[PDB]
């Protein structure tokens, strides 16, 4: 029915006919439903045109405004007073601060002149045929009442339709055209199989969405068409095989694209965390449980942490009460650490709920973990102790003075402290030098938070044993090396032969780059904290490091560790004679001709350490 | 936006899901009926 | 009919051992030992229990953030959810929760004996009810099961 | 020297941090300028005036069988009546139930209530009042938008205390013996709020690492309060104008299977606002510099603490002997008690700021929506009544904080006698609007009567201008005007229990504690005595 | 593009690189922003990282960030006119308070003089002009 048949069709119901005549029952229902067409037309004629009035519109904004405030900030500067911080805002407040104050610039005729025009015929007779309908003819069947008076009520209240139009509509270019088809063409595959082989052409309809350009570059879109709820109902009809996962690790990718998009997920989270059906883990299902739609919906955000509340931590230890056997009850774990923490630091107010509640129901660990450390005819529950250690070593007060200057973060303190003895040594140094990687730095992490200089000592022996003598043993050992370094790092904050016995077997280590930069960042400040007769002797290495310096890994160390030498050389305010090489060998090197520029500088040092303390193997 | 109203009008630039059809045809192309919907003449 | 403020009570559970209702109550002796323990009065036709040293007197009753304004630095009614300083009767001291370790199962369940010190949060206990028919904030009367949890410890009276 | 070199880093560690910020100017995509500009677009210039339509469509409706109207409430009646075990979303019903309830200088004063009568009789007429009374029992406990909406409706009809209405609402209750109304409305009530602070630290928290906060107001106060003082206020309309066989209906409900005493199920629930912003104080009671939150959130939990008290009064208020007796049997008092105890605390921190007084003047008129609630208890007494022998009783259990009042009175009321004496008016000035503060000192202080912790209370602020002065004027219209009224109430009150109770000793402790109170009011009330309907005598 | 304002942006980036492996995180930004006065949080930093994060890697490179302030922002030129306010070079003893009160730092009331007298050439009781091209 396109432009010729419409005038006849509508100059057949219009001449101002059809409507005019009397009419049973069942068919004047049938005419309602056709003459909610006009008018729904007649909105999408409105939307289509209050688009065309945005376009021209912002470009005689943007063009204003953008370009006279830039003659602004070359005039007055000074970087951020006031006059930039009413132009520093949010840009969805910078629009509404720009035009939305026009109800109390040059271009405040325009807009103003659409306003009226979408003031607002057939608005006139359907509010007459209804009354006319409904006057005479009392009526059963509602049914059709029902469908009457929403005709009456769209038509007074024309504006109020539209209010729930503009959170729907979306503007886009004719580059999108051709990926945004397919997609639609996909998505409405998807609500078509909502009525319900059925699994298959679900996940063949999810992941031709899952490989969209038009997927991230507009996630305001996918939440504006309501696709999480289109999906998640599915999964809901679904719940009481693969066909839950395929669409559960969709949820898990609209998730991480954008924060305003994990707000809209955030609603979901009651029912979601009600799902034991899934956590026997069986891998690769472990990217697809409901449990990991809920771990990524509060996984980043701080807002989103602050916000649930206490009956969600209920039911999860409400299932840690089930497990009183297991393998699941590693995963529940796993969740509550996106609970606690979030960032980097801990949060202060879920990290005393929990532990609370970990209380209510209590589950020697290390008398206990250690016995099944040989046993073979398991791991589940090496990592399960691990996960709940490394738990409670997340809600964790304060590194800060919250910690000093402060009660009841103490109190809860005082709890951690009280549940665990010293103990875990028997999984930091003994065991941990055969499994290893994993549960090693999670039980760093605990002691670290928990609870000086005398463990520096009596904790020795430790990390570089097995791992910085087997540098080309190298497959879980090269997965451990590049692990810890990052964790050796935290112990920054007689045995020092044995502790440079290690840091030469570091060095032999040091001979992941930027990482193992890391560990030389720790390894670096470590000679400066240093009885010095040790760092005296760490200092005739380094003379055997400078041998081995005039590559890049001695590089790095020969500018580093010559003026920590001076720092070393401190205590002076034997070994001069391989000093007296060292400015040799580095001579020998200055008529060669990098990062060479730093160690001639530490050269000036090295007769300054000789001025205050001298005054391939 | 406005006449100096008419619902009927041709310009609907929309997105507007498009149709496809096929023809109820007896090849051997069995998995090819399979897409859109049985055809038919419009006009 | 209300619980008030200095009147001598007794704290006491009814456990079964083998269907044997034993009416257990907490006692303690003080003066060369710093430890509580329980007094029987299943048979009290044959051995009446030394009721001198069962008895406590509630000598205060906060709100908790009155009591955490107090460390800082006439006959009332008791309310639930309100920390009280029990004491003794006979012997002058005050129940606490002691923080060590003894007579046990041995995994956290701390030490309960009777000290001088009233300062600190030691030796306050809340009160919470063992009925959802009666609930916080209101008066607490004769006869009603409750809970005691330490402020200090955390730990309920066990 | 080294300082001087330390201010050329920290202007290009500053001005680099300004073209981090200022390079957002809606630049580069011309679809995020587009698509941002409709929804700005919306939220600030659609919503506008097109609410003249209502008054014209019930006018259309109700035209000439059966008419158009009486369709349409026809239609809610028969959706409502099926058990689903849940209502629906219905969103013909969210915007008709709003339309008909948005439909509702002495002959002005009659005439507007004239033509209101006429309006809901235009609804009343075709059974609008068994729609909102049905999709109450329907919907069992729920406190869902659309429950919310029949409530806009109901008090949009009752809303002068409709006598008619109001016989037609119990007149339904009686022959459909209806257990699932009674049944409804105290689930409705039974959650229905509470003003939490665990959420507010939380958000508070959140204000401090949360910049911007849009609309995280859901959870600050009582979930939708709006909800919650329309339900009271629809149960206060279902009293007014004492409805005698209907105060009796809400009590004991007679011919039903069993019976759900709703007149103790609301003292149940102000109790629970008593804790709720006597924790609001408690947290609070130190900082004592209330920032915005913290005036929005006393503001929205005021006017339902006032609005309860309010409807508790009309289950009193007509002397019904069965129903204020089994109120004085209930935890009513732990709520009083608690109520005076905020009143003192706050108001001797509250007048020391020319911004809080935005919040004085809404807790001053709780305290008077309290008193006006137990003088109306009060009533029934004879001489030596057990209501007003319990009445006292409270009196003493909270005695310390009655103190304060009184006091606070006494500051702002002798304030008001000492103005025309001219140790007061022509010391320090001729008369200017300015006297002093150190000659204030002084002339207050040679009219005797103050002791000096008084004499610096009022001299807590008073100008805080340029001055070291005081106003003549602003201060004496905060002192007569806001606590004249409410005194008023107080003096009453004293005077109510002396003259009905006499013979207790500890009263005449409180009465000459605020005889300055008594000494400034008895020119304003009047004693006179009426033959009140119990054929006894009974001063008023 | 001039490489004078090019090494004056690399001084820019080593002032606000901390770690100094080539990569700013979100934390240098913070800190950054904190020791100036402002109060940002983890939101804001976030997008306005997301924003930059072209890369695609969190972090801050360095081509990006020259292109970002040649979009906009010479460097001591514009500094020198916050110093020259009557614009004889002179910054005197009264029109000090008028450089020094969009800093942040509170200016001390002793000290002020001796950061002065140990700059000042002869004592003109001033801060000159020749304060600045021997000075800076
Ligand atoms: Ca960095
Ligand atoms: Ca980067
Ligand atoms: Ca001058
Ligand atoms: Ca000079």
């Amino acid at each position: 029915f396109h432009n010729e048949d419409l005038k006849h069709i509508l100059q057949l119901i219009e001449p101002s006919g059809l409507l005019q005549m009397k009419l049973p029952e069942p068919v004047k229902l049938q005419m309602c439903l056709l003459l909610q067409y006009l008018c729904d037309c007649q909105v999408r004629h409105r939307i289509e045109a209050i688009v065309a009035f945005s376009d021209d519109f912002v470009a005689k904004l943007q063009d204003n405004q953008r370009f006279r405030y830039n003659e602004v900030m070359q005039a007055l500067n000074c970087p951020c007073p006031e006059e930039i911080r009413d132009q520093l805002l949010d840009f969805h407040e910078d629009l509404m601060t720009h035009c939305g104050i026009e109800l109390d610039l040059t271009i405040r005729g325009r807009l103003l002149s659409l306003v009226e025009k979408v003031t607002y015929t057939l608005q006139q007779l359907i509010s007459e045929t209804m009354v006319r309908w409904a006057q005479e003819s009392v009526i059963e069947d509602p049914e059709l009442v029902r469908a009457m008076f929403v005709l009456l009520h769209r038509q007074y209240d024309g504006i109020g339709g539209l209010v729930r139009a503009l959170p729907k509509t979306y503007t886009i270019n004719g580059v999108s055209v051709e990926d945004t088809i397919n997609l639609l063409a996909s998505l409405g595959q998807i609500r078509s199989l909502l009525s319900v082989e059925e699994e298959k052409l679900m996940i063949r309809g999810l992941g031709d969405i899952m490989n969209n350009k038009v997927f991230y570059q507009h996630p305001n879109l996918m939440r504006a068409l309501g696709m999480h709820e289109t999906v998640m109902e599915v999964m809901v009809n679904v719940l009481g095989p693969k066909m839950v996962a395929n669409c559960c690790r969709f949820l898990c990718y609209f998730c991480r694209i954008s924060r305003q998009n994990q707000k809209a997920m955030f609603d979901h989270l009651s029912y979601l965390l009600e799902n034991s059906s899934v956590g026997l883990a069986s891998p690769a299902m472990r990217g697809s449980t409901p449990l990991d739609v809920a771990a990524a919906s509060v996984m980043d955000n701080n807002e989103l942490a602050l916000a649930l509340r206490e009956p969600d931590l209920e039911k999860v230890v409400r299932y840690l009460a089930g497990c009183g056997l297991p393998v699941e009850g590693e995963r529940y774990l796993d969740f509550l650490r996106f609970a606690v923490f979030c960032n980097g630091e801990s949060v202060e107010e879920n990290a005393n709920v929990v532990v609370r509640l970990l209380i209510r129901r209590p589950e020697g660990l290390l008398a206990a973990m250690e016995e099944a450390i040989k046993i073979a005819e398991g791991n589940a529950i090496m990592t399960f102790y691990a996960a709940l250690i490394d738990l409670l070593g997340r809600c964790a007060p304060e590194m800060h003075l919250i910690h000093a200057a402060k009660g009841e973060a103490i109190r809860i303190r005082s709890i951690l402290r009280s549940l665990i003895p010293l103990g875990d040594l028997v999984g930091v140094i003994s065991i941990a030098f055969q499994f290893c990687p994993d549960h090693k730095a999670a039980m760093v992490l605990f002691l670290d938070r928990v609870y000086v200089q005398d463990f520096l000592l009596h904790l020795l022996e430790v990390g570089f044993l097995p791992d910085l003598r087997a540098a080309a043993s190298l497959t879980d050992m090269a997965l451990a090396l590049n692990r810890y370094l990052c964790t050796a790092v935290l112990p920054l904050l007689f045995a020092g032969t044995e502790h440079h016995a290690s840091l030469i077997d570091s060095l032999l280590h040091t001979v992941k780059g930027c990482s193992l930069t890391k560990a030389q960042r720790d390894s670096i400040e470590v000679c400066l904290l240093s009885r010095p007769s040790m760092m005296q002797h760490l200092l005739r290495r380094l003379v055997f490091d400078v041998p081995l310096l005039n590559k890049m890994p001695l590089k790095l160390l020969t500018n580093h560790y010559e003026r920590c030498w001076k720092y070393y050389c401190l205590p002076g305010g034997a070994s001069e004679e391989e000093l007296h090489l060292s400015r040799k060998l580095f001579w020998g090197i200055f008529d060669a001709l990098y990062e060479q520029e730093l160690f001639k500088l530490a050269l000036p040092c090295l007769s300054a350490v000789a001025g205050a303390l001298p005054p391939n193997f | 936006l406005f006449p100096d109203g008419l619902p009927g009008i041709g310009l609907s630039t929309s997105l507007r899901p498009r149709m496809q059809f096929s023809s109820p045809s007896f090849v051997s192309i069995n998995n090819e009926c399979y897409q859109y919907s049985p055809e038919f003449p419009l006009d | 009919q209300f619980l008030r403020t200095d009147d001598e009570v007794v704290l006491q559970c009814t456990a079964t051992i083998h269907k044997e209702q034993q009416k257990l109550c907490l006692a303690a002796e003080g003066f060369g030992n710093r430890l509580c323990f329980l007094e029987s009065t299943s048979n009290s036709k044959n051995v009446p229990p030394d009721l001198s040293i069962c008895t406590f007197v509630l000598e205060q009753s906060l709100s908790v953030r009155a009591l955490q304004e107090m460390l800082a630095n006439g006959h009332r009614t008791l309310l639930y959810g309100h920390a009280i300083l029990l004491r003794h009767s006979y012997s002058g001291m005050y129940l606490c929760c002691l923080s060590t370790s003894r007579s046990s199962t041995d995994k956290l369940a701390f030490d309960v004996g009777l000290q001088e010190d009233t300062t600190g949060e030691a030796c306050w206990w809340t009160i919470h009810p063992a009925s959802k028919q009666r609930s916080e904030g209101e008066k607490v009367r004769v006869g009603d099961d409750l809970i005691l949890v330490s402020v200090s410890s955390e730990r309920y009276l066990h | 020297k080294a300082v001087w070199h330390k201010l050329l880093s920290k202007q290009r560690k500053r001005a680099v941090v300004a073209c981090f910020r200022m390079a957002p100017l809606y630049n580069l995509p011309r679809h995020r300028a587009v698509n941002l500009f409709l929804q700005g677009y919306e939220k600030s210039w659609i919503e506008t005036e097109e609410h003249y339509f209502e008054d014209k469509l019930i006018e259309d409706l109700a035209k000439p069988r059966v008419d158009p109207l009486h369709q349409l409430i026809l239609l809610f009646s028969r959706t409502a009546l099926t058990e689903k075990c849940k209502l629906e979303e219905d969103f013909l019903y969210m915007a008709y139930a709003d339309i008909m309830a948005k439909s509702c200088s002495f002959e002005e004063k009659e005439m507007e209530k004239q033509k209101l009568l006429y309006q809901q009789a235009r609804l009343h007429d075709r059974g609008a009042a068994e729609m909102v009374l049905q999709t109450i029992s329907a919907s069992k406990g729920e406190t869902g938008p659309m429950v919310a909406a029949t409530l806009k409706l109901g008090i949009a009809i009752l809303n002068g205390g409709n006598s008619t209405v109001q016989q037609k609402m119990l007149e339904y209750l009686k022959e459909k013996k209806d257990v699932g109304f009674f049944q409804s409305l105290a689930g409705l009530m039974q959650s229905c709020s509470v003003l939490d602070l665990n959420a507010f630290e939380r958000q508070n928290k959140a204000e401090g690492l949360g910049m911007v906060t849009e609309e995280g107001s859901g959870e600050k106060v009582l979930q939708d309060d709006e909800f919650t003082c329309d339900l009271f206020r629809f149960l206060q309309l279902l009293c007014e104008g004492h409805n005698s066989d209907f105060q009796n209906y809400l009590r004991t409900q007679t011919g039903n299977n069993t019976t759900v005493n709703i007149i103790i199920s609301t003292v149940d629930y102000l109790l629970r606002v008593q804790e709720s912003i006597s924790d609001f104080y408690w947290y609070y009671s130190g900082k004592d510099v209330i920032d915005e939150q913290g005036q929005r959130n006393f503001s929205k939990a005021i006017q339902v603490a006032k609005q309860v008290f309010n409807t508790l009064t009309e289950y009193i208020q007509g002397p019904c002997t069965g129903n204020q007796q089994s109120l004085a049997h209930s935890r009513l008092w732990d709520a009083v008690v608690g109520f005076l105890h905020v009143f003192a605390h706050m108001q001797m921190k509250l007048s020391q700021d020319s911004s809080q007084i935005e919040l004085l003047k809404e807790l001053m008129d709780l305290q008077k929506d309290m008193v006006v609630m137990l003088l109306s208890m009060l009533e029934g007494n004879v001489v030596n009544g057990t209501i007003g022998k319990q009445m006292v009783d409270m009196l003493v259990e909270s005695s310390n904080n009655v103190e304060m009042i009184l006091k606070f009175f006494d500051m702002f009321l002798k304030l008001k006698d000492l103005t025309s004496s001219d140790t007061f008016k022509e010391y320090d000035p001729d008369g200017k609007g300015v006297i002093s503060k150190r000659d204030f000192h002084k002339a207050m202080e040679s009219h005797k009567h103050y002791t000096q912790s008084e004499t610096e209370f009022l001299l807590s602020c008073a100008e805080t201008d340029e001055n070291e002065t005081l106003d003549y004027e602003e201060f004496v219209k905060r002192f007569h005007e806001p606590a004249k009224d409410i005194g008023f109430n107080v003096a009453v009150l004293l005077t109510n229990l002396s003259e009905h109770m006499p013979n207790d000793t500890r009263l005449q402790t409180f009465l000459e504690l605020a005889e300055s109170v008594l000494n400034y009011f008895q020119p304003f009330l009047g004693r006179i005595e009426i033959m009140g309907s119990a054929k006894r005598i009974e001063r008023v | 593009l001039t490489e004078e304002q090019i090494a004056e942006f690399k001084e820019a980036f080593s002032l606000f690189d901390k770690d100094g492996d080539g990569t700013i995180t979100t934390k240098e930004l913070g800190t950054v922003m904190r020791s100036l006065g402002q109060n940002p949080t983890e939101a804001e930093l976030q997008d306005m990282i997301n924003e930059v994060d072209a890369d695609g890697n969190g972090t801050i490179d360095f081509p990006e960030f020259l292109t970002m302030m040649a979009r906009k922002m010479e460097e001591i030129r514009e500094a020198f006119r916050v110093f020259d306010k009557d614009g004889n070079g002179y910054i005197s003893a009264a029109e000090l308070r008028h450089v020094m009160t969009n800093l942040g730092e509170k200016l001390t009331d002793e000290e002020v003089d001796e950061m002065i007298r140990e700059a000042d050439i002869d004592g003109d009781g001033q801060v000159n002009y020749e304060e600045f091209v021997q000075m800076m």
